[PDB]
């Protein structure tokens, strides 16, 4: 997927690195095997023309 | 197939006394969802403070 990683927090047991929001986009946390790294959606710009 | 040990030489299995009346004894513990008593988490992912 789009992932951004930024430093974040340390929630989440670690027993699975997967974790869900109750939707299909996942947070994805503790993405790095030891290190914690949170993905975020693909930044999109709106475009309007007059 | 794996053999861990040798089977017992012993010539006779050790003597059994049962006692039903012995063993039976009064104790209640009802499961309490809010002490999480035999919950299992879900091995698919984990979740966030939601």
């Amino acid at each position: 997927g789009r992932g951004v990683f930024q430093n974040c927090t340390a929630v989440g047991v670690r027993q699975q690195r997967f974790v869900y929001d109750a939707y299909q986009n996942l947070v994805g946390y503790y993405s790095d095997d030891g290190n914690y790294y949170c993905l975020r959606a693909c930044v999109s710009v709106p475009v309007s023309v007059i | 197939y794996v053999d861990v040990g040798p089977d017992s030489v012993k010539s006779a299995c050790i003597e059994v006394d049962i006692q039903q009346t012995f063993f039976d004894k009064t104790w209640p513990r009802p499961i309490d969802v809010s002490k999480a008593d035999g919950i299992i988490y879900p091995q698919g992912r984990t979740y966030s403070n939601i």
